[PDB]
Order: C-alpha cells, then structure tokens, then sequence
C-alpha cells in the first residue's frame, strides 16, 4: 500500500535522526563531564587561602580543554551542516558553560576578555565560515555573564584571602562588561535577564572596593 | 454478584485499601518526624559558645532519640512491603531527620555526616532496619546548608569571629560536591542549587567583611 | 571527609543513571514488540480469532525472554522510581494479554495468567493490572461499534455484559486520586457507548 | 535568663507550640473526615435501581455517622479557640463531608441539603457544636456536581433513562446559583466555575443523546 | 579592547535582528494567503469541489513566488537557526496541500510532492528543507480536517465519503503506529488522531444500522 | 521644603485618582449585577421545557439594557476623555460581558450578529468619534465568542426538548462566526485563544445537525 | 430549594463583602495615623525624646478610638479571614507603641501594654505583636548606625543590649514556615549589624 | 451582512495593527538615545561633571524632536491606549533628565520641568502626558543611581556628594512618606528605597566615625 510505504519510509528517517540524537546526546555528556572537572578545578581560586597555584590550574584547564576539542572535534564528521542548528538545544548550556570556563582561564592570566575567535579556537570550533560548530554570538554573552557572577565572587573572597589588588582589576572589568553589554540591543528576553543580573554583579564589586577605599587601601 | 470478576475486584478493593491505609498512617508518622526534626535544629540554633553548648547537645540527642523511635516504627511498617511504594509518604519526614543529624553532628565535629553513619544509628533490634536513600541524603543535606548560614551570621551577631569562616569552608566544600554530581542527579536536587548558592553567598559575604573590618588599625579615636 | 561523600553519592548516581539507560533499551524492545502484536490483533476490526491469536501468543515470546534478560540487568532490590515509563509499557502488555485471552475465551485474564504470559512471578503491580484492563475495555467499546459495521450483531452482546461486569467491579474500589481513577474515570464512557450500541441493535430486531 | 524578657518568650514558645500542636491534631482528624467522607461517596456511586439502593443507603449513613463523630473530636478540639485560625486546618475535611452527605440527600430526595440542615445534624450534646461556613458549603456543593455527573453517566450506562435528565435538570439550577453568586464570591469559588461548566456541558449532552437516540422510529431491521 | 568586542557584537546582532524582520514580513504574508486557501476548501463542507482544488491550486501559485522570496532573506545553512519562525504555517500550508490532493484523488501526497507545490528543494541538498515533523504534522491536521468533513458529509446527503474517509484515516493510523515518535509535541498532535479515527468510525457505523452500505 | 511640596501636590492629584478609582469601582459593581440578572434571565432558554417565553424575556432584557444605559451615562460627565482607556482593565469584562448579552438577545430576536455600532446604541455609548465610553473592537469580538458558546449550548439543548429548526440555524450562523474572524489577523493573543475555543463549537454544533440529519430531521 | 439557598448564601457573601468595605474605611485611617506617628518618631534620625514621644502619644488617641468604632461594625465572632492587610496595620501600631515605650523606658512593651495602649482586650495576636517587635528591631538597627552618625556613641551600646536579648528571646520560638519565620529571619541581621557598630565604637576607644 | 461586519472589523484591527508598529519604532529610537544618554551619565562614576551633563542636554535635544514625532503616530486622544508600549522608556528619561538635574543643582525636578525638557504637553491641556505614577518611578530609579554614586563617590576620594546624597534621599523618603500608594508595581519599586537610604546612611555612617565630617 502506498501509504504504508510513505510510512516505512519515514520510519526509516526518523530512526536515522534518532541515532543522531543519541551519538550528539553522549558527546555532550562527555563535555559535561570534562565541563565539570575544570569547573571544579578553577573554583579553587576562592579558597585562597594557601598557595593556589593559578598559573599551574590554568595549564591543567588548557589541557582539559584539549580534550573538549578533541571529543568536540569528533562530531563535525558525522552530522550535515544545516542540523547543527537543529540540534542546537542539547548543547546550549554545555557550550554557554566552556566559553565560561574559557574566559575565565584567560581572565586569570591576562585580566581581558577572550575574542569569541579565541574562545572558538581554544574549543577547537570552526569559525562562521566554515561547516561544522559554530560559537552562537548568544551563547558567547551568556559564558561572559557567568563568568561576571564568578569574578564577584572571586572578588569577594579575594578580599577574605588578603589580596586587596585583584578586587580593583575586577571592578573596572566588570564595569567595561556592563557597558559593552548597554551597546547592545538585546535581541532574546532570557539573554536580557542574565543582563539583569550583571547589575547586581557590579554593584557587589563597587562595594567591595569601597569598602576597602574608605579604610585605607587604595 | 459471586462471580470470579466481582470477587477478583473484591480482593482487589481489599488489597488497595490496606496499602491506602498503611500509607496515611505513614504520613502521619512522617508528619511527627518532620515536626520533631525541626524543633531540634531550632534547638540546636539556639546554642552560643556559652556553658550551654553541652546540656543543648545532650537534651537534642534526647529529641532525636525520639526522631528514632518513630523511623523504628516505620520500619516495621515497611518490612514486608517494596518500600520504593511508600517512600513518597515518607521522604520529607526522612530528608528532615538527615538534616537535623547532620547538623548536629557538625556542631560536635565540624564535619559532615555520611550516609553510612546516619544508617547505623538507624537499625533496631529487639531486628529492624532503615536506609536513607542518596537522593533524601543529598537532599537533607542541601537543607542543612541554610541551617549553617543561619548559625554563621548568628555566631557573627554575638562576637563569634572563628565559627563565620569555619561554616564558610565547609559549606563551600558541599558546594564544590553539588557542583562535582551537576545534571547527574534528579532535577529534584537540582533545585536546591539555588539556594545553596544563595547560602554560600551570605556566609562567604560574612567573612569577607570580618576579614575587613578586624584587619583595620583606626588611628581616629571618639 | 566531604570530597570522599560526594564522589560516593556521584558513584550511586552513576550506577543508577545506567540501570535507566538499560531499561530504555528494553523498554524500546518491548514498546515495538507490542505495536506489532496490536497491529496482529485488529484485525477484529478488518476474521479467524484462533488464527491471529496464535500469532500474537507467538510474539509474546521475544516479550517473555525480554523481560527474563532485565531480573539480571538490575537489582530488584528497590525498585526504583523512574519506571513509569517502565510501567506504561507493562499496562500495554497486560492489555495485550487480557484482549487476547478475551478473544479466544471471551474472559477477564487473571494476574496469575497474565504474569504466567509475560513470565513474572520481580512483580506486577495491581494499579498496572488494572490500567492494562481499563485500555481493554475501550478496545472493545470500538471493537462493539466495528462488530455491528461489518455485520457481526452478536459480539457487541458479549461485549456488553462483559464490560458491565467490568462496571461493577471497578465500581467496588475506593481510589486515591492517581493515573488509575484518571483511567477509570473513562470506564463509564466506554460502557455508555456499548449500551448505546445495544439499544441502536434491540430497536432494530436484534432482541437476543 | 530570668529576665522579663526572656520569660516573656518563654510564655511565647508556649503559647505558640500549643497552638502548633492543636493544629496538627486537627489536620490529622480532617485527613480522616476526608477519606472516610471519599469512600463514602464511592460507596454511593455503587448504586444502581437495583434492590441495593436501601441498604446502601442505610450503610454509608453509617459511615456518615462515623463521620460527624471525628467533627464531634473536632469541635471539641476547637470550643475555647479562635475558629479563624485553625479552619485552614480542617477546611478540607469539612467541603468534603459536605460533598458527602448532599450527594446522598440528593440520591434520597433528589434536593440539595441546605447549610443549616447540614449544621443540624452537627450539633453534639452529651454539648458541643460545629458550622460549616458558607464557602465550605459552596465549594463542598461545587464537588458535588462532579459526582452527579458521574451517577449520570453510569445510570445512562446501565439503561436507566429518567435519572440522566433529572441530575440535568439539579445541576442546571445549580449553575445558574454560581452564575448568580459570580464576582462576589472568594476566588476560590470562582476557580470552580470552570470544572462546573464542564460537568454541566457532560450531563446535558448525555441528556441530549438520550432524547435523539429515543426519539427516532427505526424502518430498518438487522 | 573590549568595547570593540560589544561594537562588532552588536553589528552583528543587529544584522540577525534585521533577518529575523525580513522572514517576519514574508512567515505574514504565507499566513494571509494559508487562510484565503484554507477558506476556500473550508467553503466545501456544504457542491462543486474539484472548482475549488484548481482554484486552492493557482493559490499555491502565489505561495510558492512568496517561499522563493523568503529563500533571499537568510543564509540556506541556517535553517534550523530560524525554522521556528515558519513551522506553523509551513505545517498548515502541508494540510492544505494534503487536503487539495485528498479531494482530488482520495490519496495521500507524497512528502516530496508537497515540497514540489510548494517551490521548495528536496531534502537531497541545498536550499529550503521539509522537515518530516512538519509533514506529519500537517498530516494529522488533515485527518482532524477528515473526520469533520465526514460528519459534514453526511449531514449533506453524501454517504459515499464517509467510508472512504474511514478507509484512509485507518490506514494513516496503521502507518503513525508503524512510528517510533521522538518529538514530544508531535506525539501529542497524535494522541488526537484516534479521537478522529473513533469519530468517522462511529460516522461509518451511523450510515450501517440504517442501511446505507 | 520644595521637595515636600512637589510629594504633598503629588498626594494631592494620587487621592484624586483615587476618588475616580473608587467611582468606577462601584459603577463595575452595578453593571455587573445587572449583567448576572439579564444572564440569568436569558439562561431560561437552555430550559426549553414548557413556556419559555423568550421573546417576553427578550423585553425584560431590553429593560436592564435601559438601566445599564443610565448607570453607564453617569459616568462619560465624570472623567476626562483620555482617562477612559486608562482605567480600561476595570471594565473590560463587564464590557464584554454586557456585549455578548446584547448580541444574545438579538440574535435569539432575529437570528443575527449585532452590528458593533448597534450594540453600543443599546448601551448607551458613544460612537469612536464623541468623547466618552468606546466599544473596543477586541471587546465586541469577545462577547460574539462567549455568544457563540452560549448558542452551541443552546443548540444542544434546542434538541432535547424538542426544536430541531433552531440547532440549524445556528450551524449556519456559528460558521459565519467562524469564517469572519478567520478573515482576522488576530492582534492580542488572548482574543486568539478565545478563537481557538471557537473551533470546539463549531464542530460541536455541526455534529448536532449530524446526529439530526442522519435520524431522518431534515 | 435549590434558588433560596443561593439567594441566602448570596446573601451571607454579600454582608460579608460590606464589612469588608468597613474595614478598608478603618484600615486607611489607620495607615494614616502609622505614617503620621512614625514621622514624629524619627525624629530621632535628625532630639528631645520626651516632647516627641508625648506626639506620638497624643496621636494614639485616634488610633484607640478608630479600633473602639469597629467592634461594632463587625461582630468578632468569627473573625473573618481576609485581614492580613488588616493584620500589617495592626502590626505596625504594634512596632509604633513599641517604639515609644523603648525611646521613654528602653524596654520591650508588653502585649498587655501595647493593648492598653490601644484600646484591645477583640483580640491582639501573638504573630502580630511579635512582627511589630521584629518591626522595632529594625528601626533600632538603623538607629545604631544613625546615632554614631550624630556623635551619639552611647545609645548604640543602648540598642546592642537590647537586641541582643530579643535575639536570645526569639531563638526560644519553634516557628512553622510563615510570615512571622520569615520576618524572624531578618532579626540575625539586624544584630549582625548592631555589633558591627559596637565593634567599631570599642576598637576607636569607647569601651564603654 | 455578517462577512461585512468582519470586513470592517478587519479594516479597524490592521489600522490599529499599524499604529503599533510605529509607536514601536519610535520607541525604539527613544530607547537607543536613552542607553547614549545613560553613557554619558554613567560615566561619572570614575573628573569634569558639568561638561557630562551639558552633553547629556543637547542629547536630549535629540529626544524631544523623536517625541514629536510619536505624537504624529496615534491620536492623542488614546494615549493610554498604548501608555504601555512605552511606559518603560518614559520612566526612564524622567530618571536620566532627574540625574542631571541633581548633578547640577542637587535639587529634585519638577514634574513640569521633566516634561518641558522631554518637549511634551503639561496635564492641563491636551498632548502627550506624564503620568504621576511614570515621574514618582523615574524618581525610584534616581534614588538608587544615587546610593550608588555615593559608595563610587567614596572611592573616588570625594567625601563630600555622599553627605549631600544622603539629605536628599532622606527627603525623598518623607515625601513618598506622604503618599499613599495604590498602583502595584510603584509600590514595589518604593519598598526598594529603604535600601538606598540605608545604604547612603551607612555611607555616612563609614565616613565620620573615621573622622571625615
Ligand atoms: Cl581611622
Ligand atoms: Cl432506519
Ligand atoms: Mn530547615
Ligand atoms: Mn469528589
Ligand atoms: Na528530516
Ligand atoms: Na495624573
């Protein structure tokens, strides 16, 4: 019967989409695993006291970071170019999560904010142009947002851990974040209510450098 | 009317009702768990450095003696049942005990309680026993948190300038932890997170500004 | 310590995710078994009973021999939450099981017959039990509708005291409120519409 | 410590835990008035024309009875208190009970029950006493329609052709009675209109299907 | 240093604001002509009906200029990045199709068939896909749109469709439980399709006890 | 203090708008209670059993309609012209509800919609172009909604006690309901939600005719 | 009938709405009279405590005459759900009397008192009352700062006793999770803040 | 007769349709040149003021033409009709042209002088209004622009603005004091201020007990 062909056919193509969705729901388990032991690896920063050793936990994150490149690298084989919008959903909050943990290795060492072209080439991501993942300009702010919430925090528990000169570099980062952000029409309504929140985030870190000003800390 | 199909549905509505029944009565004893529970971390928040810290841990241990009592007698309840049936007419009263035992026994050790520990206690032999399961472990842990904070900024109102940065260290232990398990356990613990990091938010800002107000030489004087 | 707790928990949490990956599987395996034995069962609703039933009793095999391969693949030492998925398979094969046994002896299944189907002794919930039944009743309330279209005036009649049977048994339970009263909430529905067929029937001379 | 203050707040701990107690005791006994009130009105949905109807009616007047003695505890529990403040606690309980004894009033005299004939029968002398309040009695009523339109569809299931169309004609008036209240009643009242208009929408389509199916003079035999 | 970041940012987002505009207007006008197209073969439940399919046929005339149009108004490689902003009238612009080549033959397109009245590229390469979501989905609102125009049917004195709409919406049935549905809001628009097949079920059965074959 | 006296003129023009809050509050209150007697009144017809005098019920009505005029007119001398879309939410289910009454009565009177300046003719209310109350396209279609609710349940019960001509014209009409607001491009996406209702009763309706027709009733 | 009971019960809500309106009429009075007091009260933000106080006192009287004319237009023999805006005026002439009687005496009014004060015998409860001293330590923890601020350095030590005992007090109460908890939670800050001033008194030479 | 009805229906709710599109982009404008001037300002917190806040009035010379603008848009008669669609932005200049104003004179606006900057009608006649509730919430925003300042204003090394700052908002806490507030969302915004006046007190508080008048 016709129908019945049409029908076993589109079985067959929903079966194939499936299989898609499986290998891509394993690969971002993977990332999510790999996401959560640099999470935890940099989140030593916060309990300064002791030695901490920054620099040494930027290298072990830079080679975790490999790893994601690799396993990241692994799917642009497989899938066609147009499904990688389609599928988009089961690794926005993986993807939003590295570019954080990107820009945070690279804060740590250089005090700036990575170029999304570096966040991209550090995730091994082909550019725009080229077919295979590509770094969605929303999950990119949506990273930088998470990463202003942690750098309050690390404000704060610098202060705790006697380091009175990081809490001023990240007050005047934090403030060229908000401005950078009020350049912007947000297009998206949940991307502007993280922006919500990074007004909270600024105000903590003025505080705090406050707080140290007026007792004779520069 | 004697038919096997109106007799089948006569030992169906039998069986039905007495697991309907053996359930209230489940809630309730859960109910009284749960209240119980929750008078002891009060009591235990009402400790200070002060004499009192001793005969306060002696009197909660009575209390939660008594949390014991009643979990004994869920467990008899339960044997002989698949207690994953019945667990949802227990669960809050249990997420409640392991969050009260915790807290105490970080008052007395300033460490976490595991899982295993909370178990031990939790067997009776005249011999009857309980397991805690990890998801009510995670879970009355989660809700020892806010307990913590609470007793951090409270030792901060009274002078206190040793326990802020204690609790402050160990809830950011359990953070970590939440952190390390993620989209790994049910959405049910995940929920928590939020709190959690709204909890961790206040202790450490409670450090922070001791750390800054004890580090000042005021050379003005009034 | 802390660390040691949370890399325990993270342990158990593991262990238990892939118990539900390997319950998907099976629960896929199961999900495609019964299409195809609804599919060899209506069918009725196209004509030999004894013929397609042979076939569907000789598909509950795979169901059988899935079911022996998963007493293994988990510890029923709990048993965990999640199967509720688990147990919507396990309403369709009680459905599939009574609609047979129905076909060929125009009867209720039994628990017992119905766990000595599928091969049970783990368990088989009562609530399970009676939903796979309720999904049978509406397969006959159709089923008493296609009858009379294709000719056959007597089946709606056995389907019709049958399902007041039905009636008055579930009418013996007192629910919580839960997927079952939701299910049997529909009861009444069915039996109305196969009344209605019996009324259209009697008025038209078909008395018996 | 022995400051007036601090007594103060011992009075206060006092005062407050007895009234927790108080309240838990009175959602325990309106958990029960609920389930038994539910069976209750099961057990009335197992009627047919059948002989049954009388001795299941004298029957779940029985467990009626048992019923208004748990109010009895409750009233009891309550004389000597501020009712507005421990009826959120046996609100349930009673919309229930109300349920309950006007389904089988209206099975009995095909009427609703009246607040003060449902009051009647909860005055208790040995003397204590009980009032439903008019919301608890409208929302009570409210779940009654649901049932009534569930005797509907199960009477028009088993032949019956006269009972369809009066529980139409009971529930149709009472519509027009919330209709009539509308934006004056609490919104909790208000939330029911809808499940009203659903069940209203059930009954008179069963009505409607009856009058067209019994209506027409077939010329075609099988 | 960092403004210039949030400057080329937001070029950029102004540029995708400026694209999701254009496929605004363009999803608008497909809408407005989705309802002339689904008035005319509404206007067939009370009879000239092949008039109505060739006229329903040069009205797909105009759809397909308006997709070719939209084709020009985002890069063909992000789809998907868009796709919901179309997905209901694409779905509907399906059953329209599905329902004209219904009540001309009495069958059911093709996938491919549809993507060709429409002006659209097969899923083979480039250019602007038919999702099989999207197509089912317009297939179960054809069968929704069958089991009313058998009741209607009847009520119009035609008793022949009635029972070849059963015979087609049985078979439909038997080909969606050949189905493994993923998609969460596709299985929900096919827990309605055995409200219909019941429907025109109990239509067929109406048209047997009182004798009319 | 000229701070003081900006916040007392503010508490000045506040409790004004308060007094014409409280105005209107209480004029709700009475078109609302004549709406629940003209909607009890005309809720008779569902009884089809006996007399129902509908078109003595229709006078009853057009006599409310009247007292709503009155008490509608008390109120377009009160407030500025501006101010009658502020306090709009006040009055909006009211509005409807008095519109869908109105079409009711007119339709059960000639089996018609009400022309949207007709209805507010028998309001008492001015046209868009004279200053005071205004009927809102989007309101008038919302009372034809709850109207075409209101006669599927009428047809129904039009059946069941007896009048098989009514259920007829009312698939006629109802379908003239349906084919008119698809000529729509619904803004405000409650009014669409209420289209979607729309649908229920149409088929509703049209499965009444059915079960008519195919039992021999024309 | 089914008709008289919903005209009766139309009845019972309609009454009820009336006093509704009564008690809105009498709220807003009070609201007034609150926002009055509290002006005359702080005050001590800006300081002669006693002519202030004797103000506020004065202004007590429309209070106690407003709560007079309402044990009328409302039988308490209920008393009905609703004020819980009725309960936040109440609250706040409970942290207004509070507040007096600690400027004049620096004590903790007494419930007693505070219905003394204005004009209750009708009910005063224990949540409300407690919520107005919650209210109170508040406005004293503000006040520790804005002391300081004016040169005063002895009143913070004042207010730091004082809510240290209301600390000790509270942490007596077993609370169930509602407003009175919540606002509970807040006090631990307020003292928090108190001890912060009182530490940065001590460590600049007033260890007194 | 019931289809010309939904015709002229039709008509009115694509004008209206309309109207709304271009009351939307106007306000978008507004909105744009609000985010310049809310720079400008912002900019304050790391120093010449006066200059800021010269820059910032000539913007708001660009602000009153586009209000003109979108009068042209709607009939002034239905201003509240679509008040929403630009309730947000409004609020906002009334808050940026009040920070000017108290960078200036440290004084609060008038109503009046807001709506005279913004180039708009007073109450008396008719126009484009400001509504009580729109000013009395720009003057909400201003409030915690200003303990803000004040904590940056510290760090800054002025110790004077925060003294100043705390004066004002005490006043303004009087005044709203005064009023009795029914609109919703204006009360939540006014239990907001406790915050900044317990901040800019706290502020005060730092500076003298170390000596700083
Ligand atoms: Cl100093
Ligand atoms: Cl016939
Ligand atoms: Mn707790
Ligand atoms: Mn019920
Ligand atoms: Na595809
Ligand atoms: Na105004």
């Amino acid at each position: 019967m016709s129908v019945s062909e049409i029908f076993v056919e589109l079985q067959g193509f929903l079966a194939a989409e499936q299989d898609i969705r499986e290998e891509i729901r394993k690969v971002v388990q993977s990332l999510e695993q790999t996401a959560r032991e640099i999470l935890t690896l940099l989140q030593g920063v916060h309990q300064g006291a002791g030695f901490q050793d920054i620099p040494k936990r930027c290298l072990k994150a830079r080679e975790h970071f490999g790893t994601v490149k690799t396993h990241l690298t692994s799917l642009k084989t497989k899938f066609p170019a147009e499904q990688y919008y389609r599928f988009h959903e089961h690794w926005r909050f993986v993807l939003q999560r590295l570019v954080f943990l990107a820009a945070f290795v690279v804060y740590l060492e250089t005090e700036t904010l990575v170029t999304r072209e570096a966040v991209t080439e550090i995730l091994g991501i082909e550019p725009d142009r080229e077919k295979g993942f590509h770094l969605d300009v929303e999950d990119y702010l949506s990273g930088v947002l998470i990463l202003a919430s942690e750098l309050s925090r690390l404000s704060v528990n610098s202060v705790t851990a006697g380091d009175y000169s990081r809490p001023l570099h990240i007050s005047t980062f934090i403030n060229e974040l908000d401005s950078g952000f009020r350049l912007l029409n947000l297009k998206n309504d949940s991307l502007r209510k993280r922006y919500d929140g990074l007004k909270y985030d600024v105000k903590k870190v003025e505080e705090v450098v406050y707080d140290l000003s007026i007792r004779g800390f520069n | 009317s004697s038919s096997p199909v109106m007799l089948a549905f006569k030992s169906f509505q039998q069986e039905l009702d007495a697991r309907h029944d053996k359930y209230e009565r489940l809630v309730k004893l859960s109910r009284d768990i749960t209240v119980e529970s929750k008078r002891t971390i009060f009591l235990l928040h009402r400790i200070t450095s002060a004499p009192d810290m001793e005969d306060i841990l002696t009197e909660s241990e009575i209390k939660l003696d008594g949390v014991r009592q009643k979990i004994f007698q869920v467990a008899q309840e339960l044997s002989g049942e698949d207690m994953h049936q019945f667990h949802r007419a227990i669960t809050t009263g249990l997420q409640e005990y392991v969050e009260a035992v915790s807290f105490q026994h970080f008052i007395k050790t300033r460490s976490l309680i595991s899982m295993d520990e909370i178990n031990k206690q939790l067997i009776f032999t005249t011999t009857w026993r309980l397991r805690v399961t990890p998801v009510d472990y995670l879970l009355g842990v989660a809700d020892l948190t806010g307990e913590l904070m609470r007793m951090c900024i409270n030792s901060v109102g009274n002078g206190d300038i040793d326990t802020p940065f204690e609790v402050s260290q160990f809830l950011r232990q359990v953070y970590d932890g939440f952190s390390f398990i993620g989209n790994t356990g049910p959405y049910e613990v995940s929920k928590k997170l939020y709190t959690l990091k709204q909890s961790l938010a206040k202790v450490e800002n409670a450090c922070y500004a001791l750390k800054v107000r004890g580090s000042e030489i005021p050379k003005h004087m009034l």
